[PDB]
């Protein structure tokens, strides 16, 4: 098949920038790409044609460009509904191929607001007790959660999910669990979580204690 | 305007077929060249299954799955169906139907520009072995040491449901500032665990009543609950009898 | 394999791509037409469509090449779509379609269904004004059953006076009469017996069917001869394609475009030429890379419209050795490769440009120099550079030494 | 080395030879201009004389080709010698000389002294009469102390409206005037103060001294305008020969063939045009085969008017890199190599012909294909089998990995 | 240098006959050829100039084509007054290199006249003893001539004189000198020449005895 | 019209400078661009020597005598010299002046045709180191068996003279028919030797006058001899004293 490789795979600017995403085809076709716009929970929308033709009803910011190996989508001025997954599609043979896709993020700078919480006592009968650590309004998406109990690292038991980013005030928010057994759960006393993240100097620690209430 | 909808079971056990079924609303499937599938895996670009020609029976299918992929008509209820047997975990993918578009120019060159005008919403298919399980879930109480800058948030976490999904209101739909439901994950037992949780200042504790309203439609379970900040004065009451 | 083609206006600028090409040599005077548009070749603007007559002449090296003596554009490039020509006592006479609804195989039934035919001579004179462009009005279409008739395909013969342009004929689907048991499903099982009928006109469902065929043009009819559309006979039938009827050595061969199920190469002896009766040959090593559905050597009845337009010339007809240029790939249009080929074996090849260098359309036309069969390939190839298709041409000499 | 001759009509039959060739290329548009003889290249009757101007285009493999679209031919071939072409602003000026007495450069004494000037246009049109071919009167050519004046020379440049033909101009043997202390007399002892002076004409005895140097023709001096001689340099002053003035990279460089003892390449860069100061390059390893008494590889005073043209275009001037084809022999005006050199070593060649291929006047001429450093070279070539002088073009890139 | 060989070195013609003389060089002159007529005992005479021009006063016969390495001198109608020495001249270039020369002949076979000479008796009191033989009028000129002395060959003591060819009949007179000396004289009887000529059937030997008179 | 005319000594012995000067008569050296010297070895073809400019000093010659070679001038009596320098006996030969011709065509090619069209006459000049001396001339006296279809020949015998040449003269130059004057031979010894014989009917013998004229003007020696049959009878009359 025709192997379709986007870069980047995903790219983070600001409104107003001017975004370029190419996408490279293993084998020449002419000008058989397409561009499509996938909304977070809604179908792919095409955008651009045979790589050139700016669809009816698509804003005149979205321009596609290039022939034989080489396409480019070019949005010239960003605005906050151009935040999506963007993917091309060749029809020069088949099978069709789709690029990886594209996310489009919000290039602005905030602080995440640390959180922890206890397990219920309910849950504490109910026979798994689970530690959530969380992260909210912060920017990027990428940073790393720690678990560490007593001063000691655990690794293999952390389950993270990041919420879309919000269209609100363009931050995302992070929850990650800490999945254990009772046996565990009071045969250790500190249970932290490390946040190292862009917005902070510094890496801000919140821990509680099961004594301590 | 041709409307697309996919239709099927959201849930497939390992090593069985595929039944999804793209309702054709608005046009009927005699006219469009083809039909095509297209699925999405989490986390992974689009990548195009196959596609049939309505007016006739001739099917193509990508050569990745082409020994296991079926796509079958139905002209008297307007519909083309998918058969995709012995699935893995790796064909999770969110499945839309698509009504393929070919431009044609210059009539002396029959290679046309293909790609897929309208699309169907598209429909998650979990390739999983686990059973339908209402969820059990667990609220999170704020602590002294859920405060940062005078705000302190609160929710409550979703624990070992399936299959998708699960629409977490607070406040019976009220309270929507500060609301974030996270998507679930995968835990190694097989089902499903996401969190919900809701900031607000900490001036407001204790005297607003915050709930979160879970809604399980595959197994029709309501689960709601009161959230409380955790109790830390009943338990070093001790008598002491003289 | 010699590219020869700096002799043209074919070399535009790095925004204008080159379509919808024509080559057609008889008696030394070849015809060129192209459609030169701005921007992409699928929705460019078209800015030309130069329709130029010349001269197949030596040059100082033993080699061929392309000398245009006449060239001729229409007013209005919008309106002129699948020209065909053919040669005729020092004139050249280009028979194109006239349309003002887009191209006349994809808005078909919108169509006028109006052809003009434009006369150019292949030595201009000084004052010739109505000597080099007289175009020829055509008020009478002999169609027969066949709603809307169209020259469809680059070059035609002659016999005398007698012009016979490849042509296509429109017929209404529900008017053309197929058995479906003559469909040959035998072989292969993903083919139903009613593919044969389908695939026959460019939707499954579409209103016209197209069938291959000839334009007869008497001359000898007086001030207004009558274009009459000649049939092609129903054995080995498949859609009306873009074809090619050239007269090698004594008796004409009829090429026809794959653009179906049968991606076998379609060409072969005509028995006659009125009524079209043409013997394909029964070769199974040449076939053409179809996009999607019907990709090179698929021999199963299949509904499709694909593939591409890649013409052989008769080299030897006591051997049956025949040459042209062939896109050696399954599905992309790509590697195009000299091949000269008989019924069943591919005798020697030369490969044109690199493996993955997309190609297009080929016209593949052979001749004598001095008694040495040379043959001058029009090849559409995507120049990566300026990222453009552009025809080059190729002289290649067929070589008597092993 | 690519060949490309066959784009000019070079190719005639056996009993034809094509001598006293031009060819002059500027921004893509280039002159040609040849003597068509019947028999031997010595003392045939003149045919014809093709003075045809045209453009340089591409073909598919990105080489570089000529193109004449017009061409004009005297009536009197036999009366039109030493041709120079300049172009200027789509029309292309060709200075010739008219002479009723054989070539003025033999017969000088006798010669009428009369130039005509012939405009071509690079982009002829339908019927520009005018437009097309309109040879110039020429009724003032301001000699100065010269008795006649010539353009001696293939090519020259354009100053904005004013033109420079290479030239001579014939002084009378007796007001010349040279120190013959200036003779470079001190490396070797064969060479007499005295020679310097008398190889200044083609004769030691000669009426008149050829003395290189260029023609002003600026068209901004009304209907008639002057032919002013503008007379060279005297520093490595040696016979007037046939020059050639090129723009080369912005600065004016101007060869002057090496006819007399200073048999190494005569070329630098210009200072100034008027009066023409020319910076000769110091060249030790680039020379030109001399027949008798200065053969290849001479630099001592000595009285001899023998060698050939062999120009070299500046194709660098940060490294003062140029390239030309030079005659690889001592005596014998034979093979023929490209060679790109510097001032101190040639760094790469490419023989054009075989060993012992006689060669002739070469015309080197470079210029930029889409930013890309190409060189067509009109080599006149001795053809084995037919036993003529045909000249050869080859259109070689210059390469930039080594 | 350039060498210029030619071909045939001496030919023999009748009048009116053509002959073509061919004279090749090593290297690749493009015309630059001349031909001369040198006759005997005169200085050479320019005939043809760059390899095909009838240079003034020269007879039309003479007729001159060829360029590259072969060229041709041809004398189309033979006459009487062209047998002479035709040499190619190259001006191409230095050193100007000539042909070997071409020598033409008249085609007339005659047959000799044998005759032998003893020597004087005051040459034999000067002490040497030459015998002369004699061959008068023949055709070839090239011939064979042995000394047979007492039924002995003599080898290593001949002189050859043979004149240049006539122009009254066109034929050649023959001179070998047998230098003996006296003593060498009287110790042999016998002094005889072998006579091999094309026109003779039979060698014909003239011989003298010492004793006879 | 120019005409040449060379001179200089016949004899010039092994191993010492030639002198030779061709005068120019009819034209002025200061015109004719160059001035050639061309030899001709007896049996051999001509070969160039070199030429000198007259206008000029400048010499170009022959790489096979570019050693020996010297070509001087004069303007005062409008001559040209040459000198070859350690002669050894292969430069036997005549050596020739001529006029270089130059013939230019198309004045931007400035190689020409290169030919002599002015000759001189010529000197044979020997590499000798004999000494002059004069010609022995021996009868060849008619015999019974110098006689051949009723012809009977007779002649002289020239013998050990040098240089070049001699005229044999018949009866004071009276008797021209059949007159073969053969062309001289260098002996071992170095000395030239040529025969001179007629052919005339044998009835004529006895009753003509024959007498061979030798002229060697190098030594001034002037031989007249007759040429008389042998006499058979005056050496058998033995007388018998009794």
């Amino acid at each position: 098949d025709i192997q379709m490789t986007q870069s980047p795979s995903s790219l983070s600017a600001s409104v107003g920038d001017r975004v370029t995403i190419t996408c490279r085809a293993s084998q020449g076709i002419i000008d058989y790409l397409s561009w499509y716009q996938q909304k977070p929970g809604k179908a792919p929308k095409l955008l651009i044609s045979t790589a050139s033709n700016l669809e009816s009803g698509v804003p005149s910011r979205f321009s596609g460009s290039g022939s034989g190996t080489e396409f480019t989508l070019t949005i010239s001025s960003l605005q906050p509904e151009d935040f999506a997954t963007y993917s091309c599609l060749q029809g020069y043979t088949t099978p069709y191929t789709f690029g990886q896709g594209t996310k489009v993020e919000i290039k602005t700078v905030a602080a995440p607001s640390v959180f922890i919480f206890p397990p219920s006592d309910e849950q504490l009968k109910s026979g798994t007790a689970s530690v959530v650590c969380l992260l909210n309004n912060f920017y990027p998406r990428e940073a790393k959660v720690q678990w560490k109990v007593d001063n000691a690292l655990q690794s293999g038991n952390s389950q993270e999910s990041v919420t879309e980013q919000d269209s609100k005030d363009s931050t995302y928010s992070l929850s990650s669990t800490l999945t254990l057994s009772k046996a565990d759960y009071e045969k250790h006393k500190v249970y932290a979580c490390e946040v190292t993240h862009q917005g902070l100097s510094s890496p801000v620690t919140k821990s509680f204690n099961r004594g301590e209430c | 305007q041709v409307q697309l909808q996919e239709s099927g079971p959201g849930v497939v056990k390992p090593s069985e077929t595929l039944s999804l079924t793209c309702a054709v609303s608005g046009g009927s499937i005699s006219d469009t060249y083809r039909w095509s599938w297209i699925r999405q895996p989490p986390g992974k670009g689009l990548e195009w299954i196959g596609y049939i020609y309505g007016s006739a029976t001739s099917t193509y299918y990508n050569p990745s799955l082409s020994s296991r992929v079926t796509i079958s008509k139905d002209m008297s209820k307007n519909q083309f169906s998918l058969n995709l047997n012995s699935v893995t975990a790796a064909d999770t993918a969110v499945y839309y139907c698509a009504r393929d578009y070919q431009y044609y120019y210059s009539g002396s060159y029959p290679t046309p520009h293909n790609w897929f005008d309208v699309w169907g919403p598209g429909v998650l298919v979990t390739v999983s072995s686990a059973s339908t399980k209402g969820p059990s879930v667990f609220p999170l109480a704020p602590s002294s040491k859920s405060t940062s800058g005078g705000t302190a948030a609160l929710g409550c976490l979703v624990k070992d449901y399936f299959p998708e999904p699960v629409t977490v209101s607070w406040n019976s739909g009220a309270l929507t500032s500060g609301v974030h439901t996270f998507p679930a994950v995968l835990q190694s037992s097989g089902l499903y665990s996401l969190s919900s949780v809701v900031t607000v200042p900490s001036s407001g504790l204790g005297t607003q009543t915050y709930i979160c309203n879970v809604n399980h439609k595959p197994s029709n379970t309501k689960v709601d609950k009161k959230v409380e900040p955790k109790s830390c004065d009943k338990t070093h009451h001790h008598h002491h009898h003289h | 394999p010699k590219l020869i083609s700096y002799t043209l206006p074919v070399v535009g600028q790095s925004g204008t791509c080159i379509t919808d090409p024509l080559l057609a040599m008889d008696e030394g005077y070849f015809a060129y037409s192209h459609l030169e548009r701005i921007g992409s070749c699928s929705r460019g603007v078209s800015k030309q469509r130069i329709i130029g007559v010349g001269e197949v002449l030596d040059r100082g090296d033993e080699v061929p090449s392309l000398f245009m003596t006449n060239v001729w554009t229409p007013p209005n490039p919008n309106t002129v779509y699948h020209c065909s020509a053919v040669y005729n006592n020092e004139f050249y006479y280009v028979l194109c379609a006239v349309s003002t609804v887009g191209d006349p195989i994809l808005n078909s039934t919108y169509w006028s269904g109006s052809l003009m035919m434009t006369r150019l001579a292949v030595k201009p004179k000084s004052n010739g004004g109505g000597y080099n462009q007289h175009q020829l009005a055509l008020r009478s279409i002999e169609k027969g059953r066949y709603d809307k008739v169209m020259p469809y395909g680059p070059s035609g013969i002659k016999q005398g006076d007698t012009l016979y342009f490849p042509a296509v004929g429109f017929l209404v689907r529900t008017e053309f009469k197929y058995n479906d048991s003559n469909c040959p499903i035998t072989k292969c099982q993903y083919s139903k017996p009613e593919n044969c009928r389908l695939s026959m006109g460019i939707r499954p469902n579409s209103h016209y069917i197209l069938r291959s065929g000839l334009l007869k043009y008497n001359l000898s009819d007086g001030e207004n001869p009558k274009v009459v559309f000649i049939e092609i006979s129903d054995q080995r039938l498949s859609i009306g394609s873009p074809s090619k009827i050239y007269d090698s050595l004594g008796q004409p061969v009829f090429y026809q475009a794959s653009f179906s199920w049968d991606t076998m190469i379609k060409f072969g002896d005509v028995l006659t030429v009125n009524p079209l009766v043409v013997n394909w040959r029964n070769n199974t090593v040449i076939s053409r890379p179809g996009q999607s559905q019907c990709p090179r050597f698929n021999t199963c009845p299949e509904i499709c419209w694909e593939g591409v337009y890649n013409d052989a010339f008769l080299i030897d007809r006591i051997n049956w050795i025949s040459a042209g240029v062939f896109l050696d790939s399954n599905q992309t249009a790509e590697n195009p490769v000299f091949t000269v080929f008989k019924d069943n074996e591919i005798l020697y090849r030369a490969q044109l440009a690199s493996e993955d260098t997309n190609a297009q359309k080929t016209i593949t036309n052979c001749f004598l120099l001095k008694n040495k069969i040379w043959c001058i390939s029009l090849v559409e190839i995507y120049d990566t550079g300026d990222n453009v298709i552009r025809p080059k041409l190729f002289a290649v000499k067929i070589p008597e030494q092993c």
